[PDB]
C-alpha cells in the first residue's frame, strides 16, 4: 500500500 | 530474440556492471 | 533479497514486476523473455493451499522499473495480461514440482534502454553454465529479511552440489529444480525471499557474451539461513512446455 497510484488507464 | 541478453546500458555500449566479474571469475 | 545491494540502473531490463490491480501491490516477480512473452513462477498464479487463484483480469505486468512503490513515468511500462499458461503437471501439492507460468501480454511492449528480453538457454549452455560454484545472480523487490526494498536488489549466489541441496531439507527435490546460496562455511551470504518468487536466476555466458535466465525464484525454508538454500525452477529442463506453448498460442 506504499505503492504510487498507477494511471487510471490501465486499471 | 536476436538481440536477447544484450543490455543497452551495458553490453551494447561495452559497459560493465560493478559485479558481472564475479559471475566470470566463478566460470571454472 | 536478502544481503543484496541495489540494482544500477538498467542492470536487469527484463525485470518484471507482478502487479497486484486491487488492492495495489506487488505479487511477485517475473521476466521478459520476448516483445510479448512473460516468464514467472507457476506458484505466484495458482497455490491453492493460499486460496491464490489469479485470472488474467486480476493483474498487471510492470517492466523497465528500479523504484518498487513509485510509478516511473517515462520509463516503465504497465501491460494487460492477454492469457496465463501455467505448466500442466505443476505440483503445488507437494514440493512446486515445474514451478513455472507462462503470461502473454495483450500488446507487445516497446523494448528501451530499461527494457529488453533475457535469453533462455540451449542445451549446451545450460550444461556449461549449470555446474556447482558456478554463481548466478537473482533480482527482486521482494523482502530484505524474513520479517522491503526502496529499489531493485541484486544478488550473486553459487549453484550448490546436488547432494547438499537434498541434505539441506526434508523435502523431495526433482531434476527440475536446483538450488543456490552459500555454505555456512562459505561466509558470504544471501537468498531470495518472500516477494522475489519468480523472478529470474542469471547467468553471463562467458562464450558470447550474453545473459541466460537459467532459473525462477521458486521456494526456500525461511530466507538466508544457515544450512537452507534457495530452490530454482529449471528453465532449459522446461524448455520443451516453453517453446510448445508459444508456438501453439504464438
Ligand atoms: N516455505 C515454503 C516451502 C515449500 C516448498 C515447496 C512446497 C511447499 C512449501 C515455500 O517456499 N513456498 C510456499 C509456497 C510458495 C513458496 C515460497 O514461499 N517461495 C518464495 C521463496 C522464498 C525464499 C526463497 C525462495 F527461493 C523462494
Ligand atoms: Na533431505
Ligand atoms: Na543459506
Amino acid at each position: 500500500g506504499d505503492f504510487e497510484e498507477i494511471p487510471e488507464e490501465y486499471l | 530474440e536476436a538481440d536477447c541478453g544484450l543490455r543497452p546500458l551495458f553490453e551494447k555500449k561495452s559497459l560493465e556492471d560493478k559485479t558481472e566479474r564475479e559471475l566470470l571469475e566463478s566460470y571454472i | 533479497i536478502v544481503e543484496g545491494s541495489d540494482a544500477e540502473i538498467g542492470m536487469s531490463p527484463w525485470q518484471v514486476m507482478l502487479f497486484r490491480k486491487s488492492p495495489q501491490e506487488l505479487l511477485c516477480g517475473a521476466s521478459l523473455i520476448s516483445d510479448r512473452w512473460v516468464l514467472t513462477a507457476a506458484h505466484c498464479l495458482l497455490y491453492p493451499p493460499w486460496d491464490k487463484n489469479f485470472t488474467e483480469n486480476d493483474l498487471l505486468v510492470r517492466i523497465g522499473k528500479h523504484s518498487r512503490t513509485r510509478y516511473e513515468r517515462n520509463i516503465e511500462k504497465i501491460s494487460m495480461l492477454e492469457k496465463i499458461y501455467i505448466h500442466p503437471r505443476y505440483n503445488w501439492r507437494e514440493n512446486l514440482d515445474r514451478d513455472i507460468a507462462l503470461m502473454k501480454l495483450k500488446k507487445p511492449v516497446a523494448f528501451s534502454d530499461y527494457i529488453h528480453p533475457v535469453c533462455l538457454p540451449d542445451r549446451e549452455t545450460a550444461a556449461s553454465l549449470l555446474q556447482a560454484g558456478y554463481k548466478g545472480r537473482v533480482t527482486g523487490w521482494g523482502n530484505l529479511k524474513e520479517t522491503q526494498p526502496s529499489v531493485l536488489q541484486v544478488v550473486n549466489l553459487p549453484i550448490v552440489e546436488r547432494p547438499v541441496c537434498k541434505d539441506s531439507t526434508r523435502i523431495r527435490i526433482t531434476d527440475n529444480m536446483f538450488c543456490a546460496g552459500y555454505k555456512p562455511d562459505e561466509g558470504k551470504r544471501g537468498d531470495a525471499c518472500e516477494g522475489d518468487s519468480g523472478g529470474p536466476f542469471v547467468m553471463k555466458s562467458p562464450f558470447n557474451n550474453r545473459w541466460y535466465q537459467m532459473g525462477i525464484v521458486s521456494w526456500g525454508e525461511g530466507c538466508d539461513r544457515d544450512g537452507k538454500y534457495g530452490f530454482y525452477t529449471h528453465v532449459f529442463r522446461l524448455k520443451k512446455w516453453i517453446q510448445k506453448v508459444i508456438d501453439q498460442f504464438g
